[PDB]
RNA sequence: UCUCGAGCCCUAGACAGCCGGGAGGUGAGCUUAGAAGCAGCUACCCUCUAAGAAAAGCGUAACAGCUUACCGGCCGAGGUU
């Protein structure tokens, strides 16, 4: 259903590739509230009961590209 | 007497008061 | 094939077998027309949960598909190094 996730971040990161090697070099960054709300359009697609959760799942995919957050 | 085991019947209980070998344990506290 | 010894596991059910489950984000990101566990490079994180790898071996043009891990059941006594 709802588009994946890599895009729904490159999206609001502003940015449109990741990086060769994440935790290392920092491509962006999303804001505690840009991440509840991607894990908001992605409510049918994750497993999670509360938001809290859902973003864990999301918070997972962006450290692991090079998305820090704030 | 692994640890792992343990901390499941007092997990179970746990759930009961608020593997079948464990369950029944449990179930016998 | 006989005998002696050591370590570890086991009726909170061991070893093997058989049955059932092996799931979602997501077909990770990168490279690439494409690559989705499994060409190569890097990373290898969290949800549900009794389990279930960013996938150990085959398989595909790439999917699909078949299985290992891992969990549960049946069974019931020694098993393994």
């Amino acid at each position: 259903g709802v588009p994946p996730t890599a895009e729904l971040i490159k999206d609001e990161a502003g940015f449109e590739t990741g990086s060769g090697e994440p935790q290392e070099d920092f491509v962006a960054d999303l804001s505690v509230d840009q991440v509840k709300q991607i894990a908001e359009q992605k409510h049918p697609d994750l497993l999670s009961y509360d938001l809290t959760n859902a973003a864990k799942e999301v918070v997972g995919t962006c450290t692991s590209l090079g998305v820090t957050i704030e | 007497i692994p640890e792992w085991k343990q901390e499941e019947v007092d997990a179970i209980v746990e759930m009961i008061e608020s593997r079948n070998t464990l369950l029944e344990r449990a179930l016998d506290d």
